[PDB]
Formats: structure tokens, sequence, C-alpha cells
């Protein structure tokens, strides 16, 4: 793309370097990509990561040179799952349509479906929004995640 | 009513339940030469009603067209007709108001 | 039943139904048409 | 049912979920000549539910 935002790109890239030169682990560089708004599933990440294995992902880092075509391929997605998707799917995921969605079921179907995440991930995700009813307003959290 | 000290949310809820009791009229039932039991041809009115009422539509129209009566200690499920169902919904409107 | 089908399967064909509150009968009709399935594999009843 | 392999636990689960959804009371009828094991299945369904 352009050098317009490549300055922020460079400072962020070197910000999370464990060696301080421009070599950042594959897991870490994917995490930075996700932190840069561009948050795709690890599937297409590995697809554009040369289809490596977990060992290579945790041993092999990446320079900033190849990082530009990498976010280029990421920008080729040009879109992700929409907001109406999430709101309607969570609305139809509840048991009674009571403006909210139960918590434990959400945690379970999040850590045990499709892309796997640890329990504390979804825990600190839902953390703060808990209620005595256990039914969190999916709308506020989904719009916070989308906008944030 | 604002001078009386009526909050805005309860005012909107009052207006919405008045909306509900107004919409309750448009419920139409159909008779069938088989048994002439109460039948809902197009529940879009009841759909909107139970929507802005905060109740499911399916179980609602089931309870209406089919009342879960109880004789002795056993529950029984009969079938409703035009007259009894219309009277029931009108009495419901009366009670709600 | 009419209403349960659409609410259970509107998520499949989300663009099918209009966003207005339409009765389950016609909503089911339109969504099944939007599924483009053979007419013989299924039937539309007057209540189911 | 379509997900899980066949089992009486799936039968009881389907019956209970149908009763919950359609509000229609479900029922279960085990049959077979005496000696075909009309008993074990019933108590297993009992503990399952």
């Amino acid at each position: 793309f352009s050098e317009e935002q490549t300055a922020e790109f460079k400072e962020a890239f070197q910000l999370f370097d464990r060696t301080g030169d421009g070599k950042i682990l594959y897991s870490q560089c994917g995490d930075v990509m996700r932190a840069l708004g561009q948050n795709p599933t690890n599937a297409e990440v590995m697809k554009v990561l040369g289809n490596p294995k977990s060992d290579e992902m945790n041993l092999k880092t990446l320079n900033f040179e190849q990082f530009l075509p990498m976010m280029q391929t990421i920008a080729k997605n040009k879109d992700q799952g929409c907001f109406e998707d999430y709101v309607e799917g969570l609305r139809v995921f509840d048991k009674e349509g009571n403006g909210t969605v139960m918590g434990a079921e959400i945690r379970h179907v999040l850590v045990t479906l499709g892309e796997k995440m640890t329990e504390e991930e979804v825990e600190q995700l839902v953390a703060g929004h808990e209620d005595s009813n256990g039914c969190i307003n999916y709308e506020e959290l989904v719009r916070m995640v989308l906008s944030g | 009513m604002r001078i009386m000290g009526f909050t805005e949310e309860e005012q909107t809820s009052i207006l919405r339940v008045v909306s509900s009791v107004l919409q309750l009229g448009n419920i139409v039932f159909k008779k069938e030469r088989n048994t002439d039991q109460a039948s809902m041809p197009d529940n879009t009115a009841a759909q909107k009603v139970c929507h802005l009422m905060g109740i499911n539509v399916t179980d609602f129209t089931r309870s209406i067209l089919t009342p879960r009566i109880k004789v002795g200690r056993d529950v029984v499920q009969k079938a409703q007709t035009k007259e009894q169902a219309d009277f029931a919904i009108e009495a419901l409107a009366k009670a709600k108001f | 039943v009419f209403q349960e089908f659409r609410q259970r399967y509107e998520i499949l064909a989300a663009n099918a139904i209009p966003k207005g509150f339409m009765d389950g009968k016609q909503a089911c009709i339109l969504m099944i048409k939007a599924l483009e399935l053979d007419p013989n594999l299924y039937r539309i009843g007057q209540s189911k | 049912r379509h997900e899980m392999p066949p089992h009486i636990y799936a039968i009881a689960d389907t019956a209970y979920r149908s009763m919950l959804q359609d509000r229609e009371d479900q029922s279960i009828l085990c049959t077979g000549e005496s000696g075909a094991g009309k008993t074990e299945n019933t108590k297993k369904v009992i503990q399952y539910l």
C-alpha cells in the first residue's frame, strides 16, 4: 500500500520484538495483525503464512519486509463477518429471546466450537458484563467488540 | 403526568401496552367445515402484539386456540371455536385495561 | 408449525424475509422458495 | 438425534426437548415379550432423565 501509515506500522512492528531488530514470531506477528484492526481467522493466516506447522510458527519469526505483502493478502479479504450476523445469531442462540444470552453456554460454545480459545480468553472477554441472571446483553458486548 | 412525576420509560411502556390492547382487535379466526375449531389464518397482528408484549407468539396462540384446562387433578387440552375464543380475547382486553 | 420453522431457519436464509413483521406462513413460503428445493420432498399444510 | 449415534439416551433427550418446545406432553412406551428386557431400558431412561 502506502507509506502513509507505514510509520505506525513500523513502530508497532518493532514495538513487540523480543530481539529489537525486526524479527517477530509468527504467532506474535499474527497477534499484531489482529491488533491492527485486521483480525482474520488463523486458518487464512497459516494459508498466507506458507502453511507452516505449530513448531515453525513458534520457532520462525518474520522480517518487516515480508510483513507488507502479508498485510496485503490480509487486506484482500476486504471484509469480515458482519454485525447483523452476530446480533441475529446470538439472538437466535438464546433459549427464550429475553434480550440477553446466558453466560456459561456462551463460554462453552466459544471455547468448544470452531476456532479454539482458552477459557480465560472468553472469561476476560465477558468479564465485567456479568449479571446475577447470568444473561448478558449480547448487543452491547458485540458492538463493543466490533467497534473496539 | 410528568408533573405527577412519571418517568419516561414507564410512560413509553404505558403507551406500548395501550398500543397492545388496541392491536388486540385485529385478531381474526377462521372456521373450517371439518370441525369449525378456532384457527389463526394470519397471526401477524398477534405476532406484533406478543412482540411488544414480551411473550412468545407460538405458545400464546396455542394457549388461546387450545386452553390447558384441568379437571379433577388431570390436565385436559380441548379445542376452541370462534365464539369462545373471541369472548376470551375480549375478556382479556377488558382485564388488561 | 408455521412460526417455529422460520424462527429456527431464518438464520440460514437471512436475506430471504423482509424485515417487517410478516406472518409465519408467507415467511416460510418465501424462505423455502429461497432455498430452491424440490416440491415433492416437502409439503405446505394449512397449519404445518 | 441426527448428530449422535443411536441410543435410548438420545430417545429420552428428544422426547424431553420436544415436550419442552411444543409444550405437548410427550410419552414413552416400551414393548416386547417378557424376557426381551423390557426393564433395564426403563430404569436406565429413568436415571438418565
